[PDB]
């Protein structure tokens, strides 16, 4: 994702230029065409959880849950069938 | 104005918005008129100019033909027509009376031109050897040498 990013602003600069030389040929090539293809392909891509790069609502509550005992999460998916298991 | 007008007709964009599509149009138009001056036709070719709606590739591709430009570039032509003749009523000079012709301007490379002139000195030939935008140039610089 990081190099589509990129890429796609190289293309920008790129058609900062054709329009301070007059270039048509590419102004308009980058500016509808290759810009935008990279953007695509950056979007398509760019939805790519784990260890995003932020302190969530859920860090403060797992910090809560190793302070204390009590379990205050969010069932994360494996408790979710003991949970449903219980009885039997 | 043609090339936009017709670039507009197919695509449906307003060139004349986009400083650098209009840029490149006049060293399109400069070079279609010189090519004009000997050529029955001349080719525009300005690619990927400017985006419309849907980022289609728009590319300008037009056929001026001299008939055409002629066609268009007339309504100045004729506007010459009145003042050639104000100079000629205004010293009481016929056509017919005048030893030489001599035309100035690059613009006067045009064979729409060079017929208009010969309609307007009754077929008297303007004379040729000296590039038109730079006879002026010559001229001065001869009297340089004639007048020290």
């Amino acid at each position: 994702v990081r190099d589509l990013k990129e890429q796609l602003e190289a293309l920008r600069g790129e058609s900062e230029r054709a329009e301070r030389d007059g270039d048509l040929a590419k102004a308009a090539e980058l500016r509808y065409g290759r810009i935008p293809e990279v953007e695509k392909k950056l979007d398509a891509a760019l939805p790519q959880v784990m260890l995003k790069e932020e302190v969530g609502p859920d860090d403060i509550a797992d910090v809560v849950s190793a302070w204390t005992g009590i379990p205050a999460g969010r069932l994360l998916e494996g408790e979710t069938a003991k949970l449903l298991r219980m009885e039997d | 104005d043609w090339l936009v007008d017709k670039f507009k007709g197919t695509s449906g964009i307003d060139l004349t918005k986009d400083k650098m599509a209009m840029q490149r149009l006049r060293e399109a138009a400069e070079k279609a008129k010189i090519e004009l001056s000997s050529s029955q036709s001349t080719s525009i070719n300005l690619p990927y100019i400017t985006v419309d709606a849907d980022k289609n590739p728009l590319f300008l591709d037009e056929q001026l033909t001299r008939a055409e430009f002629q066609r268009i570039t007339q309504d100045l032509l004729d506007r010459t027509r009145k003042p050639f003749q104000s100079v000629i009523a205004d010293t009481g000079i016929s056509v017919s009376e005048i030893d030489h012709v001599v035309l100035v301007g690059g613009s006067t490379r045009m064979p729409a031109v060079t017929d208009l002139v010969k309609e307007l000195t009754g077929g008297k030939e303007p004379n040729k050897g000296v590039n038109p935008d730079e006879v002026v140039a010559v001229g001065a610089a001869l009297q340089a040498g004639v007048l020290k």
